[PDB]
């Protein structure tokens, strides 16, 4: 059996971590919810 | 329950102690998350007892104690945060700016973070602190990073 315990509010905080890329990507998504890559 | 307004980890004892399975958003008396992460199981806060309402397999999410709430949307220009909420740590607001997923039927936001499969459903939120979708479903690309697309359901 699952259960739910609370983690933080949900808020943007200023000046956090700034990382990350922005990649453009072909994909497809299949009729069970899972995407793949397309080329 | 426990009904306030937050971002949650979603645990089972099923398997050796104690395991986060995934994370969850709770908005307007509705708790909403990604379906891989529940299955569509009925969940449990504290004595009180959450149901599903309405779920969805191929958009990968479902909202209990009622329909979906969150309806905000990455505008394709400006910077997000993901907050991430990983197993057994901090919830850690954790700033970038999305990529696309072009598909055949029309593009959405991406965000490109690697985090644990026990973070999936953490929320993905605008400037003026909306959530904008879940952080969870994506695919791995060529180097191995992941990249998760932002998941957002639709409001009636
Ligand atoms: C290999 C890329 C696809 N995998 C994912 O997206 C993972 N979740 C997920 C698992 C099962 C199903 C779905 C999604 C939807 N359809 C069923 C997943 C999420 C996260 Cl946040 C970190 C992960 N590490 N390894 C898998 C992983």
């Amino acid at each position: 059996d699952m259960y739910i315990e609370r983690a933080g509010d949900i808020t943007w905080e200023k000046d956090a971590e700034v990382t990350g890329n922005s990649p453009r990507l072909d994909v497809a998504l299949d009729e069970s919810g899972d995407f793949s890559l397309v080329e | 329950g426990e009904t306030t307004d937050g971002v949650y980890r979603v645990m089972t004892r099923r398997l050796l102690g104690s395991t986060q399975v995934g994370v969850g958003v709770m908005q307007e008396g509705v708790f909403h998350t990604m379906w891989h992460v529940t299955k569509g199981a009925a969940l449990r806060s504290g004595e009180g007892r959450l149901d599903p309402y309405w779920g969805d397999v191929k958009q990968d999410l479902v909202s209990y104690c009622g329909p979906w709430k969150l309806d905000a949307a990455w505008d394709g220009l400006s910077e997000v945060q993901l907050l991430a909420v990983p197993p057994g740590e901090r919830a850690k607001n954790i700033q970038t700016l999305p990529g696309i997923f072009k598909t055949k039927d029309g593009d959405i936001g991406a965000v490109a973070l690697d985090y644990p499969a026990g973070t999936s459903g953490s929320p993905i939120l605008d400037k003026c602190g909306r959530v904008i979708g879940l952080y969870g479903n994506g695919v791995v690309i060529k180097n191995g990073s992941y990249v998760s697309a932002i998941t957002q359901g639709k409001r009636e």
